[PDB]
């Protein structure tokens, strides 16, 4: 049993007609102190999977190392490591889910919430969540922490059920996610303006975008708000 | 829960209610509280359902193993001590069980052992275990006679559970009866307390305070 | 919260972030922590929003009655009323308040009243969770008798740093300028102060 | 301090027919006041004509089901592909559950199938392995809302013959799979109206001598 | 609970869902969270129901009396000052979280009050467990200079975000529009997107089904 | 707790109350009468917290005797039980509640019928054919549920009580030192000095 | 510990065509010990009916309080109180004890003597009013009651039909609650008459 | 706790032990023999935690019978009490200690003298003319301190015990259901089947 | 405690106060929180004195064996050993460590390892209770590729501020300069840095 020290906030994601999108800001908080700003919380594995992690950062770094080892190991005595026997997004998730549940069962968890986003070899979209309790689930949209409360409602207005997936384009989807990131920056006190976003398309492959920023924010109306009730000036 | 067992001229009577509750929630009115260890041995279950069910069934396995090894029927004293000693090994871990191990061997005759998760093992003539025990004891203590007929003994046991099913919120559903003879136990049916209460009230004239 | 008050050549300026939280959630991102208790006596509020509002409302009431009977109150007198309320009720209040006002004879003045109810007159004062991060910066960059432009800059740079490191601080930076010329309201948006 | 348990909501229902059996459950998965998914299957076909659901703490529920499926697999390996009968599966699950008697799988589990006589069967378990064969059992959040209904509409409890002065009980004529499906659906729409953790969808798995079939119905999403 | 307030060009609108809960059970599927303080000052309440209702009626009573005493129309800032000082005094023990809005001789206003007595002002607001789903919508679609129709839409959508995504919210959407020169219009059940589907069966019992022990006429006339 | 039993037969009400008064490790008295006569035809038995028990009983006794003198009339058993229930219902929400449970047995000279009322310290009142406070009901109710008849004679009632006390003496862990029995009927209240072996 | 789980008991009210019904069990226990099978939880003041579940001492006190208040009301108003008005009286009487409440779950049922309209309402221990059009449940088996009602209920049932429905809802809910049962009484209410029936049920 | 008394007279040791076995609210048995014969001339009585009590007694019994067979000799009472004290002294510092108190009464055939040993669960052993465990000593020691004489006969010892049990039955709050008495002397161990009225 | 490490043109400099407390008592006023784990790899220690000493001693041991087998270790490798120890034993350690070393190919490098055992490579890093007060100052005054003289000044001014506001920091300011030229020890007394 432990307690998280350096933490990463929300990880939001969703799937569209040809793939999945996943994003996460670049902050590493230390309680109320916004301590680190160059933190990458999106972990690409191969070119068909991206693992987004929130929660304890030291544990994230540990999971990172676990992931690199998976890749190294899978290549051992594997002439098809970059083909028929390359790591599938579903293998990566099952592995992490197994570790997460084993660790919680030993009462020594990896204090994280994880979303594995990717595209299977047959083209199918893959989006599944696993957390420190070993709990797992799938939905057209997935978000951790604060994003679960504010991002899911927005992303679900785009893809409210399975049938909405084939009707959603990368443009529409990426737009939703980028809007959600801005909302989170407005109401989440542990968020950052800078974030990374990744797209995994069954045709265009893995596109990883770094150093994005929340733009087009509305603050002007703030000048009109004075006092907390009766004050006029 | 209300479970009882008593020794008499004709062997042993075993009666139990069939209610299961978690707080105020009646999880079931049709639970089994008697484990048929084997054709000659019966065990009652009070306290933790899982603990009693699991270890009394395991006891059955130990008894069978004994009989294959010694080519002889296990005694009730020995059968009850297997359970007692097992339970004692777990003392402090949180097992919850109040039980009666009942058998009728040539060597011992009708025998009843009370065994609980505290590690207590008592041989006796009459035992009631459960939140309804005090009710059954009143009925049993004032009508018990060693010379009871198998017919009357069966009724007494059924009546004692009925008394408890009525007053104890955690007891009820139906009554399950058993008669234990040296040649094995004999099931004597399942009696829904709902129907049984009215029938007994009329025919007996008891439960006058209840409008029927 | 990050709030500060700075005296300068022509008077005094109050500044503050606009964030109110309930845990990690931003309940209000355009809060006005700069409150008027008299024409030229304002305060910066930190701690409990409910407590500081109640305190301020009572102070305003006291100074209004004071004015009706004895004319305009001194900034020192306003800080004494806040003090009385904060000290006498210290067991049930969570209020960190900075009082700032402009007097013609005294010019600008700043009094800080921390948790216990003690009063401290200072050239300038910072408070709120975000202030911890700018003690060094402010101590190095503050100078007495600065110009209006310089003071607005000192406060804008200080608070932008507080807002940067403190998750409990954010939104826009608000300022109130108190001088013989009157009362001026200033606001600075993220896009501006974040890239300082 | 770290809490190894969680509550994912959900409700499940198992009803045994004369020659069939059903195991239903909503498809909503939650955490506190948030919805994790509107469609997360909770009732599984484990092979050998056995359906199972372990409702409560999802991580524990998945582990159990997964462990039991692997148990069926090895049963075949170790006993010349013999079919695992519903009663044997039940006893097996008891041991899987009791094995964690001191760090329980925080779930209410139910399995459905046909016994060796072809009759419909349902078994419901304790979080620690206590079990009983039953006619019908609701598990999870709305269980308290559903059971009363079932006692009345399936076992005709408290219902007497009109004119008999409650002296003749309404005869226990048994239901068909069509009639049972109706009770299941009404049970869930009613539960969905009064329990915030029930909703989104109802997935039912039907077991007959011909195998396992699935039916799905939408439930209110609020 | 999801309650919101949105100012538009010539007034202000408030909305709320209609779910009331006791733990995970829905005690009332169509409660009314919109309260009237005075004819043109309405309040949306979240938190402890008895408190939102009682506090709203107390101040409304005193506001009516003040109105009569001063021969003037009640002002929103008065309801706000009376509510906050009452709530402050009780140190949060009166679990009332309100969004108070209205039009008066000085214009249209929108405020929020928390149980401890702190107040806030804004163009759009929301409180309750559904607060976050709503605010996400508001932070995404709000703009200055909204028309009465746009406002009603925004507010209404914000509530839906709650009904659908918050387990604490559901059923219907109530709205109240307060426009500078007109009467306030209360729209009870402006939206009803959760009508229960027709049941699969009718459970009407045949007369005589219930066993009766005794019967008698009850005397009501004195 | 102590033993407090009550049985309402055809023309009387009988109250049996344990005689022991134990304080910690020692039984200080074995002849304690846990009863107070409220009026010629109304008796009240009681059990509970050490000092509250008698203080409450006597306080009620004083109030009823005062009512009797003022009105030169005897309140009906129902009226007295309502007065007592209200006193206890006020007490439960007071600074320090009376932790006392009581049985009121009275003979209503107007209706010409015996009446038994059971009231706990929360002010919970109920009218019964027979009742008890504490664990007493757990051992005796199955017996009363069985043998009780509305037309029982005082003599049959005493025999049924004797059976209850015997069950109590066999299965209960504490030695309550027997009970004192009192009968309430159309002629008042009298004590059965011979129950030590009836 | 929990005041609303000491004595046990349930109450349920329903609306029907030009009628209303209110029913309750008759149990009064002390935790697991059954104490009385004749503890009715339904009372009436004029043509207004009040069912109260929860802590028995408070059920009795509240009844005595409302009898007292409706008696004075009639003496001043010179008419019997109506369902709507009484509901407000119940609500404000409960809130008056906001920080030291009566541990009860009241339910009001009746027909407005002037509009003939059927009326039912529920309250939490501090007066919050729930004015349902269909049914209202209260007690240690309220979950079971919600399940029974949400399924068995349908609009505009005739008095004789509503009787069967209200009864089956009550009975089957009580049999899944350890603290409810031991008898039951149902009230069928119409503009002109009111019938009270005692039901036969398990006694365990 | 239960009643465990011991008295060492001129040529024997007498052990009196309560017969009741109570579990919570009910007395489950009233004929319980809280004793185990360790060897022909050594008896041990015991009281304490529900299961530990018998498990411990029988474990000691097994070990002494094993020693008897191996050596074809009977350990002296002093030797047996030392073995028991050491077992309890190990137990007190183990994961889960045996919560059992005992009295060892034995007749030393070599010295031709009776011996009484009192040992608690901590392994505290002492040799006494008479002893007890629990509250028993509180009510009976003043009587024994007064009437005890080293030359008492078994008969006088029984009369002194009877007096102790009567004091216990009068002042103790619990009904321990009488005692079973056993005598240990040069001829072994025998039970006084007649103490229900001696 | 107030400790920091700053990379610059010619390498890197480590700095720290010299105070160790046991409550409000100064147990040691001339503590050396700058510890050598290898010739050109040092660390700044904060948190538990006992834990950081034990960690450092073990790291030094590991790097000594590493050197005997594979030659001089990279600064990254040293930070990995610290990390391993701090992460794997996070439940029983209270150590905030900054690792700084000079490499010929990599020049100066700084890795900070906070309480959880996570690792962070940065241009510069500050830690210790005193650091909270200089986040704003350091963020405003730090520049990459500064000269030795400039860096010594940045660190001297930063720590003097940390020491000024933090009661847990004090004594003398110690620095260690790591460049291709070697290892240099610097010390600054109160009389000098207090009046900056
Ligand atoms: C009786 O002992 C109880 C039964 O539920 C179990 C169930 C099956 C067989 C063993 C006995 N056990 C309980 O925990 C429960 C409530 C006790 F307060 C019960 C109904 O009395
Ligand atoms: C700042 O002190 C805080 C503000 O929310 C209030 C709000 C309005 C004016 C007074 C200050 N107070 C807090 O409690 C909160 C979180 C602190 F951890 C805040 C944002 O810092
Ligand atoms: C919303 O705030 C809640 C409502 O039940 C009440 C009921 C009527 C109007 C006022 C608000 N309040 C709650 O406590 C409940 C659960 C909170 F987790 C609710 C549904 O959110
Ligand atoms: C700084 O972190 C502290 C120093 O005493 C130790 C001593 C030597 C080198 C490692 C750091 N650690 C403390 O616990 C102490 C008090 C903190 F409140 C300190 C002075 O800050």
């Amino acid at each position: 049993t432990q307690q998280p020290i350096v933490t990463g906030t929300s990880v939001i994601s969703m799937k569209y007609d040809n793939g999945v999108i996943i994003a996460a800001d670049n902050l590493g908080s230390y309680g109320s102190l916004l301590r680190f700003n160059g933190v990458e919380r999106l972990i690409p594995v191969g070119d068909n999977t991206v693992v987004g992690i929130s929660g304890d950062i030291s544990d994230m770094q540990h999971i990172e190392r676990l992931l690199k080892d998976l890749v190294t190991e899978n290549a051992y005595d594997n002439p098809l490591a970059d083909a028929e026997e390359a790591l599938e997004p579903s293998y990566i998730f099952e592995y992490l889910a197994t570790v997460m549940y084993q660790r919680r069962s030993k009462m020594n968890p990896l204090w994280n919430a994880i979303i594995v986003a990717g595209v299977q070899s047959n083209g199918d979209q893959f989006l599944r969540y696993v957390n420190l309790l070993g709990v797992t689930y799938s939905s057209p949209t997935l978000a951790t922490g604060f994003g679960a409360h504010m991002a899911n409602p927005l992303l679900r207005k785009v893809v409210d059920r399975e049938s909405d997936i084939p009707k959603t384009t990368v443009q529409v989807a990426e737009e939703a996610i980028v809007n959600a990131m801005r909302v989170l920056y407005y109401r989440d006190a542990r968020s950052s303006r800078n974030f990374s976003l990744a797209i995994i398309d069954k045709n265009t492959g893995l596109t990883f975008k770094k150093n994005l920023q929340v733009e087009n924010m509305k603050w002007d109306f703030a000048k009109d708000i004075k006092g907390y009730g009766t004050q006029k000036i | 829960t209300t479970t009882l067992a008593f020794r008499f001229q004709g062997g042993i009577i075993v009666a139990v209610d069939s209610r299961a509750t978690a707080g105020n929630w009646v999880a079931s009115q049709t639970v089994k509280k008697v484990i048929e260890i084997n054709p000659f041995l019966l065990g009652t279950m009070a306290g933790g359902a899982a603990d009693c069910q699991f270890w009394e069934t395991w006891l059955g396995s130990q008894c069978r193993l004994h009989e294959l090894r010694e080519k002889e029927r296990i005694s009730v004293a020995a059968a009850s001590k297997i359970l007692s000693n097992l339970v004692y090994q777990y003392k402090g871990a949180g097992l919850s069980m109040g039980t009666m191990i009942c058998g009728y061997t040539r060597k011992e005759g009708p025998t009843i052992y009370y065994v609980d998760s505290d590690g207590t093992r008592l041989k006796g003539d009459i035992f009631c275990v459960g939140s309804g025990q005090t009710f059954a004891y009143g009925v049993l203590d004032s009508n018990y006679k060693w010379d009871l007929s198998v017919e009357d003994a069966l009724y007494l046991g059924k009546r004692s559970i009925l008394a408890a099913a009525h007053r104890d919120a955690y007891s009820g559903g139906s009554v399950n009866l058993y008669h234990v003879t040296e040649d094995g136990w004999i099931y004597h049916g399942n009696h829904d307390v709902g129907e049984l209460f009215w029938k007994v009230k009329e025919e007996e004239g008891s439960f006058n305070n209840v409008i029927g | 919260t990050s709030i500060m008050a700075v005296t300068f050549k022509d008077g005094v300026i109050l500044g503050a972030d606009s964030r109110t939280t309930t845990g990690a959630y931003i309940a209000n991102r355009v809060t006005d922590k700069l409150t008027r208790v008299h024409d030229k006596i304002w305060c910066c509020r930190s701690g409990s929003a409910a407590d500081t509002q109640a305190i301020a409302d009572i102070v305003q009431y006291h100074l209004e009655l004071y004015t009706s009977q004895y004319g305009t109150p001194s900034t020192e007198t306003a800080a004494s009323v806040f003090k009385e309320l904060c000290y006498e009720n210290k067991d049930n209040l969570t209020a960190g308040i900075i009082v700032a006002g402009y007097d013609d004879k005294n010019k600008g003045e700043v009094y800080t009243i921390p948790l216990g109810g003690s009063v401290h007159k200072l050239p300038y004062a910072i408070a709120g969770s975000g202030s911890t991060f700018i003690y060094g910066y402010c101590d190095k960059n503050f100078r007495e008798n600065m110009s209006k432009e310089e003071t607005v800059d000192f406060i804008k740079h200080s608070l932008s740093q507080a807002i940067k490191w403190d998750g409990s601080s954010g939104g826009v930076i608000r300022m109130v300028v108190l001088t013989a010329a009157g009362v001026e309201r200033l606001i600075f948006y993220p896009d501006e102060y974040e890239q300082l | 301090q770290f809490n190894p348990y969680g509550d994912n909501g959900g409700t499940i229902l198992g009803i045994a027919g004369e020659d069939f059996a059903v195991l239903a459950g909503d498809t909503r998965n939650i955490t506190d006041y948030s919805i994790n998914s509107r469609y997360e299957p909770k009732v599984f076909d484990c092979g050998d004509n056995i359906v199972m659901s372990a409702n409560g703490f999802a991580a524990d529920g998945d582990a159990l089901v997964k462990r039991f499926k692997n148990s069926v697999k090895w049963y075949h390996f170790d006993h010349n592909d013999k079919k695992l009968s519903i009663n044997s599966a039940a006893r097996n699950i008891q041991h899987l559950l009791y094995g964690k008697r001191f760090f329980p799988y925080y779930v209410h589990t139910i399995i459905a199938g046909l016994d060796e006589d072809g009759k419909g069967a349902v078994y419901s378990f304790d979080p620690v392995g206590s079990y009983e064969r039953e006619q019908c059992r609701a598990g999870g959040a709305a269980a308290s809302l559903i059971m009363p209904f079932l006692d009345n509409q399936v076992n005709f409890k408290n219902q007497y013959e009109p004119g008999t002065n409650g002296k003749v009980k309404k005869p226990l004529k048994y239901l068909s799979v069509e009639e049972v499906i109706k009770l299941v659906r009404d049970s869930f729409t009613s539960a969905t109206e009064r329990h915030i953790q029930v909703g989104d969808g109802l997935e039912i798995l039907i077991v007959t001598k011909d195998g396992v079939r699935k039916e799905f119905y939408e439930l209110k999403r609020d | 609970t999801t309650i919101v307030g949105v100012k538009f060009n010539n007034g202000v609108v408030i909305a709320a869902d209609t779910r009331s809960t006791q733990g995970p059970i829905v005690a009332d599927k169509n409660c009314a969270k919109l309260h009237r303080i005075s004819p043109k000052i309405w309040c949306a309440g979240a938190g402890t129901a008895a408190d939102t209702e009682a506090v709203t009626q107390l101040i409304g009573s005193n506001i009516e009396l003040h109105s009569l005493y001063t021969s003037r129309e009640p002002r929103v800032v008065s309801a706000l000052q009376m509510l906050k000082q009452h709530l402050f005094k009780y140190q949060g023990h009166i679990g009332a979280y309100l969004i108070v809005a209205g039009v008066d001789p000085t214009g249209s206003h929108l405020f929020s009050i928390h149980a401890h007595g702190s107040t806030d002002v804004g163009y759009y607001l929301s409180l309750g467990s559904g607060s976050l789903a709503a605010m996400a919508v508001l932070e995404s679609h709000w703009k200055q200079d909204l028309t009465k129709e746009e406002a009603i839409k925004l507010a209404s959508d914000a509530i839906q975000a709650g009904i659908w995504n918050d387990l604490g919210s559901g059923s219907n959407v109530d709205v109240c529009v307060m426009e500078i020169g007109k009467d306030a219009e209360y729209l009870r059940n402006y939206l009803t997107p959760n009508v229960r589907e027709e049941k699969q069966k009718s459970y009407k019992f045949p007369r005589g089904t219930t066993a009766v022990l005794k019967e008698s006429i009850v005397n009501i006339c004195d | 707790m102590d033993i407090i039993l009550g049985i309402r037969v055809q023309d009387s009400v009988i109250l049996a109350s344990s005689k022991a008064v134990t304080r910690g490790i020692s039984v200080l008295k074995d002849s304690d009468d846990k009863t107070r006569q409220l009026s010629p035809h109304t008796l009240m038995s009681f059990a509970g917290e050490a000092g509250d028990t008698v203080q409450f009983a006597e306080y009620i006794q004083a109030n009823i005797q005062l009512y009797s003198i003022r009105e030169d009339y005897e309140l009906s058993p129902q009226a007295v039980s309502s007065f007592v229930r209200q006193e206890l219902a006020k007490s439960i929400r007071s600074r320090r509640p009376y932790q006392v449970n009581v049985l009121i047995g009275g003979y209503d000279k107007k209706k010409n019928k015996p009446e038994l009322y059971q009231i706990d310290y929360l002010g919970t009142k109920v009218e019964l054919p027979y009742g008890a406070h504490g664990y007493s009901g757990f051992y005796t109710f199955s017996l009363l549920d069985h043998h009780y008849r509305p037309d029982m004679t005082t003599e049959e009632g005493l025999d049924l009580l004797k059976l209850c006390v015997q069950e109590l003496e066999k299965r209960m862990p504490m030695d309550f030192k027997g009970v004192i029995v009192k009968i309430v009927d159309k002629d008042g209240i009298r004590q059965v000095d011979d129950f030590q072996a009836q | 510990s929990d005041p609303s789980s000491i004595n046990g008991g349930i109450v349920v009210a329903m609306t029907g065509k030009d009628c209303v019904a209110i029913a309750c069990d008759l149990r009064l226990g002390s935790q697991s010990l059954g104490v009385s099978n004749k503890f009715e939880k339904i009372f009436h003041y004029g043509h207004v009916f009040l069912g109260i579940t929860g802590l028995a001492t408070d059920v009795t006190t509240l009844n005595e309080m409302f009898r007292y208040k409706t008696n004075l009301y009639k003496l001043k108003e010179e008419r019997a109180i109506e369902p709507e008005t009484f509901t407000q009286l119940v609500s404000s009487s409960l809130y008056e004890r906001r920080f030291g409440p009566y541990f009860v779950g009241p339910v009001v049922a009746g027909i407005n003597s002037k509009s003939g309209k059927p009326f039912i309402a529920g309250f939490d221990l501090i007066g919050c009013i729930d004015e349902a059009k269909d049914f209202i449940v209260s007690g240690t088996a309220s979950d079971q009651l919600f399940g029974m009602c949400e399924s068995l209920y349908e609009p505009n049932l005739e008095p004789e039909d509503l009787f069967e429905t209200i009864s089956q809802a009550l009975l089957n809910a009580a049999d899944r609650d350890a603290l409810s049962g031991w008898g039951a009484v149902v009230y069928i209410i119409k503009k002109d008459e009111v019938v009270k029936r005692y039901l036969k049920m398990r006694q365990d």
